[PDB]
């Protein structure tokens, strides 16, 4: 295993902060937020 | 067996397409309407007839190549890839005449293992590769430094991601049943006088024994996963001159022999992996009877006795073991009838990690591959693709194939149905076993194809299918009927 | 038993002569393979087809039938312009690199290459001249990973045991579309036992007196055990075929009007059919099965007695691996053992045989060739093989005991038996009461027809089968388009 690992905890940032150096980015930094915000409203187990 | 074999049946044929203007060619088809099986006679003739034109309509064929016409296979390489020491045009067109040649890889860098057979399309309803779609030998500059252990590698252009992400699972199993039964009656009667005398018996034994073991052990290991890149994709050069070839107009059978040859969905991320399933399935019974009996008069005299003693045993027993992925050496060994020991079970995983099976994938399908930088005319070649890729599915969907026997498994190859047969029963319809019956899984028959528009409908029956013959298991997969907008 | 069916062969006698085609310089005719033997009777002394010497009726045609592009004049090959001086060798004449730079031949040629391009008799079994060119590239520097490259070495001036870089890539032909190296088995293992016996008896007593005793004891055992091990799987190509040399003329020297004779030479030169797809693998399969019994019977009364006892014992017994070294496929076929799989599965890595595949009649490879459509010829192909899988086909071998294999070797039959002397009456050993299958009798002819009726026929075997033997598929009539 010190060989070949695996990730075995982890602490986590949003996706939609790393959002850099591409047209309207500002934007896509809120817009991926909200899609992330409606992913979960998705995705969120309270649905079953 | 209880046979009248089904010979191959095309439809009668499409009218024409009119000529293609670029093509300079006009099609037709037909449906395959009854696929070969009980080996009735094949009727394939590669499913499409072709003819040449005499039209004259325009084309606009000519999507520009901005960099350097590879002259053999028609691809178009960008300038910077010309005498980079590599072959990027296929036939090495490309580092002709290089007045001077410059190198990028600082040492020897193997493909990841693997990496050119994830490159192939699959016919996601037969579950296989068909041909390659992806230049997973192309290369872009590349030379990234890879390690896996201690050995280095060299990542295909069209990859985003092969990394070890190194799993495993073992799960095992292990069951005992055992039930016994003994019941023992008996009777006496007697009588005597001074002369006359009398006497009866009987003795009895009825008993029953069972057991059933099952163990069951499957290990996973997961020791590379792939991701394909999501667009920007380098084509196969072979896959890229059957889709030049697609006409613009719409006429099924020149589409079908594109997922025929490269496949119906693009492989775009995968779990690369090992499987080791051994299953071990046991049943066991035994029954006795023994009876006994007398009856005597005595007055001149006479005896009756009777014995009657019977006994019976038997096993039945099933083993079945996969692997997928490893050396050949170890895959025999693993293959063997016994539980491996786990020197075995080392030496083969060090091997999957040289040469893995796909595990778990998720697919694209291929017209997101067809593009306006590869292709004239490109989105009419994508709407017709995406029609032909759903008349396809209709096609190389088992459903057509009549039920096996034995709960066999058809999957439906080129244009014959096959009975895939389980441990226990064997012959064309997987009819001939020892056994009295076995558990039949379900599946329906070919949906309707749909209803009207402002609302539309699909619908599916079993009848022969169906579990409840002989006690089978689960009917379903998905909705026994289903319906959708018109748009 | 029954008496044998013994009889000489015949061929038939011969058609009239073809005229003298240029180019070819030859005449041709035919023999209709009337009879060839039964399993017993001496050969024919003559064969099926015939050429002789004879100069031509006019001036043969230039190379200017292959059109726009070069064509090695000694042989076949038409060619792409940019093969000429590719520095590969393109053609059987060589004269693609005559009077002028891939490395690509750095790489040896799949394994399987040549089995998958040579053509195959459905009729025997066997293969025939290859079909596909198995060595022809187009240009192509197409390599594939081998993903059983693994092997030890060990290294007495540095002390690494490892793994050698030797056979990690092969080239891949032109004619194979895809070849795929993915490492797979599967194994299905039975085991069924069953075991009875029974005991009885009854007396009476007077004053006579009689008593009886009866006993059976029995077993059966079956096993089945297959497995298929795969190093790769392949498809070949489906249109631009380049096709080998030899089939390249064998078929240019065709007719384009319908003779029999030089359309039935090139299918049992190129095959019945040839391979689509296939497999690349080691099968080995074992099956092994027993019956026994045991019984007696005893009877006294008053006084006299009598006894008697009866028993059995009988083994079948398989082991069959193919693919594999000699030296282990012989520890293999001899021992079932964690021993002898584990050295056949590296022998595997060296030897692999192609152990499962899908197939096309022969006439279908000339409509995706690069030579463009052939449909009288095609057609004439087609309608000679019509024939040929009724008077080339083991069909005609007829009987054959103890479930033997029927196979026509070149204008003679055998009945290879699984034990004893081939032909009539392969058992000596076994009992009258011994099980085996009925099996085809062949086609006939294509009957006399009506607008909407035509038939040809068949029989599920000529006897019934032996004992408690099994059956045919079930067939006895199918239709054609008059
Ligand atoms: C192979 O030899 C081994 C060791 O003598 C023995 O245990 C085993 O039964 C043999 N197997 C077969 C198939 O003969
Ligand atoms: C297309 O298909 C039908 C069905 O056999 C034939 O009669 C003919 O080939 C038609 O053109
Ligand atoms: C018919 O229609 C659906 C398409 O959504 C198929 O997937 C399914 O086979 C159903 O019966
Ligand atoms: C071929 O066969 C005829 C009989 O058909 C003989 O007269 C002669 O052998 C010819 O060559
Ligand atoms: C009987 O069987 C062969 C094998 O399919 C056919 O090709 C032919 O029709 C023959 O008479
Ligand atoms: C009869 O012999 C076997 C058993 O069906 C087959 O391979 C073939 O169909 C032939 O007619
Ligand atoms: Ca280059
Ligand atoms: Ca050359």
């Amino acid at each position: 295993v010190t060989n070949l690992p695996q990730v075995i905890k982890q602490k986590l940032t949003p996706l939609y902060e790393l959002v850099k150096e591409v047209p309207c980015a500002s934007v896509k930094k809120l817009y991926l937020k909200w899609a992330l915000e409606e992913y979960l409203d998705e995705f969120d187990p309270c649905h079953c | 067996v209880t046979l009248m074999p089904i010979d191959c049946e095309l439809s009668s044929w499409s009218s024409w397409t009119t000529c293609d203007p670029c093509q300079k060619k006009r099609y037709r088809y037909a449906y395959l309407l009854q696929p070969s099986q009980f080996h009735g006679e094949p009727c394939n003739f590669s499913d499409k007839e072709v003819e040449d034109c005499v039209t004259n309509r325009p084309c606009r064929s000519q999507v520009r190549c901005e960099g350097f016409v590879c002259a053999q296979t028609g691809r178009c390489v960008n300038r910077r890839l010309l005498c980079n020491g590599d072959n990027d045009c296929g036939d090495q067109s490309d580092e002709a005449n290089c007045r001077r040649i410059y190198k990028k890889c600082q040492h020897e860098m193997d493909q990841y293992w693997g990496i050119g057979s994830l490159a192939s399309g699959i016919n996601l309803f037969t579950n296989s590769f068909e041909g390659p779609v992806l230049d997973h030998r192309y290369y872009a500059g590349g030379c990234s430094p890879h390690y896996i252990l201690n050995t280095r590698f060299r990542k295909p252009y069209n990859v985003e991601s092969y990394t070890p992400q190194t799993q495993g699972k073992y799960e095992f199993i292990l069951k005992e049943y055992e039930s016994y039964s003994d019941f023992e009656r008996n009777v006496t009667e007697k009588m005597a006088s001074k002369d006359r005398g009398k006497h009866y018996i009987r003795r009895t034994k009825r008993f029953s024994h069972t057991k059933s073991v099952f163990l069951h052990a499957r290990s996973d290991l997961e020791v590379a996963h792939y991701k394909l890149k999501p667009r920007s994709l380098m084509l196969h050069y072979e896959f890229l001159q059957r889709v030049k070839r697609l006409p613009l107009e719409y006429s099924y059978g020149e589409y079908r022999d594109l997922f025929r040859d490269f496949g119906t969905h693009y492989i775009t991320e995968a779990v690369l992996g090992g499987i080791y399933e051994y299953t071990l399935v046991m049943n066991k019974e035994a029954m006795e009877r023994g009876d006994y009996t007398l009856n005597n008069v005595h007055a001149r005299g006479i005896l009756n006795e009777i014995k009657d003693r019977n006994k019976r045993d038997t096993m039945v027993e099933d083993l079945v073991v996969l692997v997928r992925g490893g050396a050949s050496e170890h895959i025999t060994t693993l293959a063997y009838q016994e539980l491996p020991t786990a020197d075995l079970m080392q030496e083969w995983g060090d091997a999957v990690q040289y040469n893995p099976a796909i595990i778990k994938v998720k697919v694209e399908p291929l017209y997101e591959l067809v593009t306006a930088t590869d292709f004239a005319y490109s989105s009419t070649v994508r709407q017709n693709m995406k029609q032909a890729l759903e008349e396809f599915q209709k096609e190389v969907s088992s459903c057509h194939c009549a039920p096996c026997q034995g709960n066999g498994v058809p999957v439906l190859k080129g244009s014959r149905c096959d009975c895939i047969c389980p441990v226990g029963s064997q012959g064309l319809a997987c009819e001939v076993s020892y056994r009295k019956n076995t558990p039949i899984d379900g599946k329906w028959n070919c949906w309707s194809n749909w209803s009207s528009c402002s609302g539309r409908r699909k619908t599916r029956q079993r009848q022969c299918n169906n579990p409840p013959p002989q006690n089978g298991g689960s009917p379903c997969s998905g909705p026994a009927s289903e319906t959708l907008d018109c748009s | 038993a029954a008496t044998p069916a013994a009889v000489t062969c015949q061929l038939s006698n011969w058609s009239e002569w073809t005229d003298c085609f240029p180019c070819q310089d030859k005449k041709y005719r035919h023999r209709s393979l009337l009879q060839p033997n039964k399993f017993g009777g001496t050969i024919c002394s003559g064969d099926i087809w015939d050429q002789a010497s004879c100069s031509s009726s006019t001036t043969c045609v230039r190379q200017a039938q292959c059109g726009q592009d070069f064509q090695c004049k000694e042989t076949g090959r038409c060619l792409k312009r940019h093969l000429v001086c590719n520095g590969d060798q393109d053609c059987l004449d060589g004269s693609d690199e005559d009077d002028c730079d891939e490395d690509c031949s750095q790489y040896e040629p799949i394994p399987g290459s040549q089995k998958a391009a040579l053509g195959y008799n459905i009729l025997t079994q066997e293969d025939a001249q290859s079909v596909y060119d198995a060595s022809y590239y187009g240009g192509q520097c197409e390599t594939v990973y081998n993903g059983e490259w693994r092997e030890l070495r060990y290294d007495s001036t540095c002390e690494r045991l490892y793994y050698g870089d030797d056979e990690k890539y092969f080239r891949k032909p032109y004619n194979f579309l895809k070849y795929h190296f993915e490492a797979l088995a599967d194994t299905g293992i039975s085991s069924e036992f069953y075991d009875n016996a029974n005991d009885l008896l009854s007396k009476v007593k007077k004053d006579f007196l009689n008593e009886l005793n009866k006993y059976n004891e029995k077993k059966f055992i079956f096993t089945r055990i297959f497995t298929k091990v795969q190093t790769a799987h392949f498809k070949m190509r489906k249109d631009d075929i380049m096709l080998d040399e030899g089939m390249l003329q064998s078929l240019m020297e065709l007719p384009d009007q319908y003779n029999y004779g030089m359309y039935a030479k090139f299918i049992n030169d190129y095959g019945t059919h040839y391979i689509t797809s296939g497999s690349m693998g080691g099968i080995y399969e074992y099956i092994l099965v027993i019956d026994k019994a045991k019984m007696e019977s005893l009877g006294i009364t008053s006084g006299k007695t009598e006894r008697a006892r009866k028993a059995m014992a009988v083994e079948d017994i398989i082991s069959r691996v193919r693919g594999g070294s000699s030296g282990w496929s012989g520890g293999l076929a001899q021992n079932r053992s964690t021993i002898t799989y584990r050295s056949w599965g590296r022998s595997l890595k060296y030897n692999p045989v192609v152990i499962d595949f899908e197939m096309q009649p022969i006439h279908e490879v000339l409509r995706h060739t690069s030579l463009g459509p052939l449909e009288a010829k095609r057609q004439n192909l087609r309608r000679a093989l019509d024939q040929y899988l009724m008077e080339f086909n083991a069909c005609r071998c007829g009987p054959c005991f103890n479930n033997g294999v029927p196979i026509l070797e070149g204008t003679s039959c055998r009945c290879q038996c699984r034990l004893g002397s081939l032909g009539a009456a392969c058992e000596q050993t076994q009992t009258e009461g011994a099980k085996a299958d009925g099996s085809w009798s062949c086609w006939s002819s294509w009957s006399v027809c009506r607008a909407g009726i035509q038939e040809r026929r068949r029989e599920c075997d000529n006897p019934a089968p032996q004992n408690g033997g099994a059956s045919c598929p079930g067939r006895k009539v199918q239709t054609q388009a008059c």
